[PDB]
RNA sequence: UCUCAAACUCCCAAUAGGUAAAAAGGGCGAAAUAACUCAAUUUGUAUUUCACUCAUAUUAAAUAAAAUAACUCCAAGUGGGCCAUUUUUGGUAAGCAGAACUGGCGAUGAGGGAUGCUCCUAACGCUUGGAUAAGGUGCCUAAAUAUUCGCUCAUGAGAUCCCA
RNA sequence: UCAAUUAUUUUUUUUGCUGAGGAAUUUUAAAAUUAUUUGAAUUUUUCUUCUUAUAAUUUAAGUUGUUUCUAUACAGUACUU
């Protein structure tokens, strides 16, 4: 609906096996989810980490399933955890942040916003290895544990924007800044 | 852009239409061109595209070839998109139904003496416009003496074009690469 | 006066123009060099053949005309 | 620089390792015919027959069949033109072509194939197909018996 | 003239882009089929707003048995994820001394 | 004159209902499918083992590229692939061969699975056909089935729906069904790109390559 | 730009004069084609006087027709007359550069007659 | 046991290369011919004449604006080139000299790269309209002082490949 | 309240630009639509479907209509150039 604010960086749960042969009678059967812009984009993760961990290529492989998974209570703020495999220009570094959001996929926005921001890491460069829900008492940033606070009321003090109609070239008198 | 071989063309060769303004012959390619879109048969088209072809490619076609060809045909009508010329290697006739783009006068006479048949392309369009019961001919395309010098470079391995010779003379080209004693030999 | 070598630039893509030609795949060759004393033989058999054929041929037109 | 016969053939014209000496026999009873393709492959120990450079793994039509030698009409391309050349090889260097062997086999399969489609009274399609194709499958493991994955981390 | 064909005829000047999709007698040309499925379109359509506010109770009080079923398989797909997470996060404190 | 020019008349209209006839088991056909995968993917859910469906046998290829300064593989591709203009759509029969060849001029192509309302309303929005003899063809504009049912009556196609479900999924006659259309030459998509030259499969914003099933929505999109 | 008259469309009124014709003086106004090499003509550099070009070409249904809807046919003698009365309803008189006025006026008179007009009617008067 | 080699090699790629996918042919049979052939006139060879029969009535794997294909003839211009990516040799290096593959320019307008023969986009009859590309949207200068999250104050900050 | 996102579909509000052609038998034939007529069908119908017969028409089968004006001019300061 939204595309004011919108993100579609999207979480799918894929799941694929190995190609039945001779010397794989069974096969192992692999599940992961991924969080992906699109279908093709999480289909390629998926089988580039298919490839690393495996031996397994698009081509000695088959696709069960890859379905978007769906947020149970998106009304609600939740504590996301998340953990890291990034490169910098000199190195690679692994690191776990928190990041109190209303689902998963507005948080690993956030953490490539937050990489590329204070680090100059492109979404390419990083690698989510888990996100998940955790207690509100385990967080260890300051920035989260000042909203889980019991009494929260601070004043806006942010700029008038309005909107392109009223947005005037000209005024008659200067603008009021509070807003009161 | 469209990425086109040959930039979409049909760029096919040859004769566009008769290069003569000669009356009779641009009137007779008239009249076979007729003939050739109208009915169904190949026999008419082939003569048209014959009709039109360079000088070289109307080569006189032997009064004793045409009846060496004719005696398996024995009743036909032979036709001929070329010039018939007399034989005085020939001892006789068999007597022969033929059509011709030219007679010579003493093959004509021959022919008539024969008590055989002189044909021209007109009468033969009158009397077989379809080509049913016909047979097409035509004369000896690589005869030709230029032919006789085209083909594989003189003095190089396995040829046998004739050179374009500077003159008749016995110490003339003989030589060099041409027999083994003087350099080498082809 | 000091020469550039050599390059092989353009040649390929030159070749290409025309196409790389190829060959016409005749099913008689010219036997020439080919293995004397069976080759003549052959020339026999075949002469043979031939001869075989025109006493066949000869007969049988003769036969007809009667 | 020069050009000599042998040219720049140190690694070419190495024996393989553990295939030193002369080689068996029965190599050499090997039987040919005018008319088969015939790879050039050459062992090393016998100098006499040795084609050059371009003629190594090549195949081509036997066309003649002498003493000890085979002729071998090989294409070479000569610049802006591929030509059939006459090389001249030995029973040492021939070796007996396969791409023929599969279109023989395929041959004999296809004749008994057809033998029994007439017999029947039914059509066949002889067609090497397309790959691609898949039906739909299925996954009969149990449900914790799957495996999770997960990225791989650092040093 | 026996010999001789009858005169044929050459193709028809250009004529416009008559629209496949939105001219009715073109589309009619290219599928003969259409009007019924014209038909089927309006025959959904004819049914009315109070018919389908009736029907759409029904439709959902016979999906929910089957939607509390699908939402349990989801739900264990879920817990294999959630377990995959437990196993590896306590393997890592395991593995690190 | 008049009897056989109405006996043929009575035959072409014959001809019409019987493809109405199969038009709709065409018709079925496709609400069939339809409700199979739902079916399928719903009893998969239901039970302990776990399903997928087939191969989906068609690919449609979209140009996106202009045709300077191209590699000379990458040009003989294009050449037997047929994508000659920049804004070229094809269908093109899954198979192993024309994937490996489809890899080669990926950076220069988008392509995926085309969705049968695409396949319909790209057939008849931008269907023209190769009229003339044998490479003496001309572009013309469908309109009419008489003239495809012509060139295509000795393969038993005769009809446009008929090719619109060849074309959607791969049968005994698709080839010549293919090769007899016209290249669809595409307009420009009317809300444009990220950017070209990237492909879909990048983390970077992009378009070229497997874009699948919303390969449907650029088709939809530059129409 | 584009000059429709009815059904007569002429693609461009104003001629093709040559390249830089005003900078050296020597060089007259109509059109030469330039051998030169880095000429702003032939290497396409835009913003110089453009070259002539087949594209321009008339309608074949127009080709050489004039504004009076009528092809122009130049007259010398009183005996064209003969053809033109046939095809006056498609063809319009022009009187020749020579005309002597006796005749030219007889001429004239003998248009009048075929019902056609002279297009340079009031020369020599 | 430590570290190794253009002109060392147990093993050993990608890339590039060759042969293959049937009708002027191939099967299995008979009869013929030899001065070739063996002990041996069917003992083979090869050839020839007769047979029986192999998919192609969607084409013995695809795909193909596959004849715009061949082939012959006659002739021109040219033989000082240069640039780019990638591999690369010499040389301290070089907008240096020398190679390889491919694409450009040369022989080329057009839009971008502030400007610019070569970078990128893209190759061009004449016109009308559309929608886009490369690329942009503070003003010069056409479109956002757009939205959205970070980071950033510099007493010579920084700001689009080639590119200073 | 009955989202959203796909799938097959069905419409609709303003509106921009365009009008080649010229049908002595392809401006023809069928279709479509309307008013008729006969037999069926089925989701069951005031745009339900097929085919049986009859007419007209256009969505078929590449702009036409109406009203102004130039002008009630004779070359004007308008119009052509």
């Amino acid at each position: 609906i939204d595309n004011s604010l919108n993100t579609n960086i999207h979480q799918y749960h894929i799941v694929g096996r190995a190609i039945p042969t001779a010397k794989d009678k069974n096969p192992n059967v692999y599940r992961m989810c991924i969080f992906a812009k699109n279908d093709t984009n999480a289909k390629s993760r998926f089988w580039y980490f298919m490839k690393k961990i495996n031996k397994l290529k698009k081509s000695n492989g088959e696709l069960l399933a890859c379905e978007q998974i769906k947020e149970r209570f998106p009304l609600r703020v939740k504590n996301y955890g998340v953990l890291l495999r990034y490169d910098s220009r000199t190195g690679t570094h692994n690191m776990y942040k928190e990041f109190r959001d209303t689902t998963k996929e507005g948080a690993i926005a956030q953490l490539y916003s937050e990489m590329a921001g204070r680090h100059r890491a492109r979404a390419s460069s990083i690698n989510i290895i888990r996100i998940s829900e955790i207690s509100s008492s385990l967080v260890r940033r300051p920035h989260i544990k000042q909203l889980l606070k019991r009494r929260l009321r601070f004043p806006a003090l942010h700029l008038p924007t309005l909107q392109k109609e009223y947005r005037k070239k000209f005024a008659s008198k200067r603008p009021s800044t509070y807003r009161m | 852009g469209i990425a086109l071989k040959n930039v979409g063309r049909i760029k096919k060769h040859g004769r566009k239409h008769l290069v003569s303004k000669n009356p009779y012959l641009r009137l007779l390619v008239k009249l076979y061109n007729f003939l050739a879109r109208r009915t169904n048969a190949n026999f008419n088209k082939i003569i048209a595209k014959r009709l039109i072809m360079p000088k070289r490619y109307r080569p006189p076609l032997s009064l004793s070839k045409l009846q060496y060809h004719m005696a398996n045909h024995p009743n036909d009508i032979a036709v001929v998109v070329g010039s018939i010329t007399d034989d005085k290697r020939l001892f006789s006739l068999k007597q022969l139904k033929v059509c011709a783009l030219r007679f010579t006068e003493t093959a004509r006479k021959r022919i008539e003496d024969a008590g055989g048949e002189c044909l021209t392309f007109d009468q033969l369009a009158l009397k077989y416009p379809t080509g049913k019961k016909c047979v097409l001919l035509r004369g000896p395309t690589k005869a030709r003496t230029a032919e006789k010098h085209f083909g594989k470079a003189p003095g190089k391995p396995k040829s046998k074009a004739r050179p374009y010779v500077r003159s008749k003379g016995r110490k003339f080209e003989k030589a060099r690469g041409r027999r083994k004693s003087r350099a080498y030999k082809k | 006066a000091k020469s550039k070598n050599h390059t092989n630039h353009n040649q390929n893509r030159k070749a290409h123009k025309n196409g790389i030609k190829k060959p016409k795949k005749h099913k008689f060759m010219s036997r020439k060099g080919l293995d004397p004393n069976f080759f003549r033989n052959q020339k026999y058999c075949l002469k043979g053949i031939q001869k075989k054929k025109k006493e066949l041929k000869l007969k049988a037109k003769q036969e007809k005309n009667n | 620089k020069s050009r000599g016969k042998r040219s720049g053939t140190r690694y070419k014209f190495s024996k393989k390792f553990r295939k030193h000496g002369e080689c068996t026999a029965n190599k050499y009873l090997e039987k040919l015919n005018y008319g088969d393709y015939v790879d050039i492959v050459c062992d090393s120990t016998q100098q006499k027959g040795m084609p050059f450079n371009y003629y190594h793994g090549k195949t081509g039509k036997i066309f003649h069949i002498t003493k000890r030698g085979v002729g071998v009409l090989v294409n070479k391309r000569v610049k802006h033109r591929i030509e059939q050349k006459k090389v001249c090889v030995r029973i040492e260097h021939v070796r007996k072509s396969r791409c023929n062997e599969d279109f023989l086999l395929r041959k004999i399969k296809n004749a008994e194939l057809i033998k029994e489609a007439k017999l029947k009274n039914e059509h066949i399609n002889i067609k090497r197909k397309t790959e691609g194709p898949k039906p739909a499958a299925m996954i009969k493991v149990p449900p914790s018996k799957i495996i999770t994955i997960e990225p791989l981390p650092f040093y | 003239q026996a010999s001789l064909l009858a005169k044929k005829k050459p193709c028809k000047k250009r004529l416009q882009n008559k629209n496949s999709l939105t001219n009715f007698a073109v589309r009619c040309r290219l599928n003969p089929a259409y009007k019924l499925l014209r038909s089927l379109a309006v025959l959904r359509m004819r049914k009315s707003i109070l018919e389908k506010s009736k029907n759409k109770k029904e439709k959902r009080v016979q999906k929910q048995i089957q939607k509390k079923e699908l939402q349990k398989i989801n739900h264990d797909y879920y817990k294999g994820v959630a377990k995959a997470v437990k196993k590896k996060k306590k393997r890592e404190e395991k593995k690190a001394k | 004159a008049a009897k056989k020019i109405k006996t043929l008349k009575l035959i072409n209209k014959k001809k019409r209902n019987d493809l109405r006839q199969r038009t709709l088991r065409y018709e079925e056909e496709y609400e069939s499918e339809r409700k199979k995968i739902i079916e399928l993917k719903r009893e998969a859910r239901k039970n302990n083992c776990f399903y997928r469906e087939a191969e989906k046998k068609v690919v449609f290829v979209i140009r996106l590229k202009g045709v300077n300064k191209l590699p000379p593989k990458v040009r003989s591709v294009f050449r037997l692939l047929r994508l000659l203009q920049v804004h070229n759509g094809v269908f093109v029969k899954v198979n192993k061969a024309t994937k490996e060849m489809l890899k080669i001029v990926e950076p220069y192509v988008t392509y995926g699975y085309p969705t049968l309302s695409t396949v319909r309303k790209l057939l008849y929005k931008r269907g023209y056909v190769r009229v003339g003899k044998v490479r003496r063809y001309a572009r013309k504009k469908i309109q009419d089935n008489a003239d495809i049912s012509k060139h295509l009556g000795k393969y038993n196609v005769h009809g446009i729906e008929d090719m619109v479900y060849q074309l959607y999924t791969c049968g005994p006659v698709f080839k010549k069904v293919n090769n007899f259309l016209w290249a669809f030459k595409l307009k420009p998509p009317r809300k444009g790109f990220k950017a070209k030259r990237h492909a879909f499969n990048e983390p970077r914003p992009g378009d070229w390559g497997n874009r699948e099933a919303h390969i449907n929505e650029l088709i939809n999109r530059m129409i | 730009a584009v000059k429709k008259v009815g059904k007569i469309i002429k693609k461009r009124t104003k001629k093709f004069t040559r390249f830089q014709s005003n900078r050296f003086m020597r060089v007259k106004p109509a059109w030469r084609k330039p051998r030169g090499i880095d000429c702003r003509v032939r290497r396409r550099y835009k913003g110089t006087n453009l070259m002539p070009s087949i594209g321009y070409g008339s309608n074949k249904k127009t080709k050489f027709l004039l504004p009076n809807n009528k092809y122009k046919y130049v007259v010398k003698n009183v005996k064209e007359m003969e053809p033109l009365i046939m095809n006056h309803t498609k063809y319009c008189v022009q009187i020749a550069h020579n005309v002597s006025s006796k005749k030219r006026k007889q001429i004239i008179e003998r248009a009048k007659q075929m019902n056609v007009s002279v297009i340079n009617a009031k020369a020599r008067l």
